[PDB]
């Protein structure tokens, strides 16, 4: 299973359900999954409500890179550099670091244990 | 090789 | 093992090695890691990884760091599978005493298994903000 | 805590 690819698709799918239905993101995650985006939320449910907790509607996102790189465990980190607009609103850099781990029985198949977001501008 | 992410409906991802 | 404490711990050795002996960096690696810092290809598209102690040692020589001064802005760490430790870090670094660049980068941590509360960095993801961006 | 062998 190539690193690159996998995380180019699912930078493709998360990007997108996040424009189109963030009601649905907490399905990329299991139950030992991390969220940061401030203290870390565990889970499915408690991603579930950070995630709407955060009003994302028509949020755009303009990838600038992705960095997809084997990991222990046959799993997968991937950074991401961008641009996010929510709401029509100003876009702002950000980063995002996701591991990815392979889902154990089912074959290509994979969940986000990480996942760490930070605007730039909230740091410089 | 499609690769899958999380529980979704087959085809979530094939629409556009 | 705390990971937040571990984390910050240590890009505190690492950014200080950077600047005393970064000769010595590869020695934070195991045999399986990868490793980027920035850089275009002459296409202008960013930089590949490469692998392996030997190689990461190359490239960091190919690098050449001289007084390496880094100004960190943002560390967080969290639990990874098999006991790991993913940090992401921003920060800005200078080299050779020129101007400091923005930063974006994400370690995952591995035990050494071996012993106890040691680790080795299996990957060091590392772009400059104005490879990427403007 | 230790990293890489020195």
């Amino acid at each position: 299973p190539s690193p690159l690819l996998v995380g180019r698709e699912f930078v493709r799918q998360y990007y997108t359900l996040l424009n189109q239905a963030p009601d649905m993101l907490h399905r990329f995650y299991g139950k030992n999954s991390s969220y940061v985006h401030a203290d870390a939320v565990y889970g499915q449910k408690e991603i579930h409500r950070k995630v709407m907790s955060q009003n994302f509607t028509n949020c755009h996102t303009k990838i600038r890179h992705v960095d997809a790189h084997a990991t222990l465990n046959d799993g997968v980190v991937v950074q991401v550099m961008g641009l996010l607009s929510n709401n029509n609103q100003a876009l702002r850099r950000f980063m995002q670091t996701f591991v990815l781990a392979p889902e154990g029985s089912v074959a290509n198949k994979f969940y986000v244990h990480n996942d760490i977001f930070r605007y730039q501008d909230e740091v410089f | 090789p499609q690769y899958i992410f999380g529980d979704f409906s087959p085809d979530e991802f094939n629409q556009f």
